């Protein structure tokens, strides 16, 4: 796609390492820093995907 | 009639759904929000009437649920011609690498 393709995604941050051959798809925000966001995704609340 | 395996058992974590039939099995994986509505009758007592057929009311919702499985029945309801020799059904469940 001349404008690029954005349908192919990857998760970035998670709580711990992945077990061998186990999917961990989830829809929520990452707890980083000192602000456990409730979906606000503000500062220190990065989207995993 | 069956067993449930999973975590938090909601439409936010991948969940199992294992139910045993007369002679079948309907193991599946889904993200159903719940299915705990059997609708117990006001006269559900078996002393008067034991009639309880297809009392499932299951998989109310399925947002991302495609993985399904069916096979032959697991439990073989058998009778020793008396209740004293009850079928000591024994099962062992472990879930290493699928
Ligand atoms: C459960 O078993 C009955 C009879 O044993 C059968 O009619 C029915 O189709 C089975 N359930 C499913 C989902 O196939
Ligand atoms: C038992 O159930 C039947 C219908 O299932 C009902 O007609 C009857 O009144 C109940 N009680 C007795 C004592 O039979
Ligand atoms: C899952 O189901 C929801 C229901 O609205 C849908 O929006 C979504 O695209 C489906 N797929 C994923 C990967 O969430």
């Amino acid at each position: 796609k001349v404008s690029g393709n954005y349908n192919y995604l990857y998760r970035l941050f998670r709580k711990s390492k992945l077990k061998p051959f186990e999917r961990d798809i989830s829809t929520e925000i990452y707890q980083a820093g000192n602000k456990p966001c409730n979906g606000v995704a503000g500062f220190n609340c990065y989207f995993p995907l | 009639r069956g067993w449930i395996f999973g975590t938090t058992l909601d439409s936010k974590t991948q969940s199992l759904l294992i139910v045993n039939n007369a002679t079948n099995v309907v193991i599946k994986v889904c993200e159903f929000q719940f299915c705990n509505d059997p609708f117990l009758d006001v006269y559900y007592h078996e002393n008067n009437k034991s009639r309880m057929e297809s009392e499932l009311r299951v998989y109310s919702s399925a947002n991302n649920c495609t993985f399904e499985y069916v096979s032959q029945p697991f439990l073989m309801d058998l009778e020793g011609k008396q209740g004293n020799f009850k079928n000591l059904r024994e099962f062992v469940f472990k879930n290493i690498d699928g």
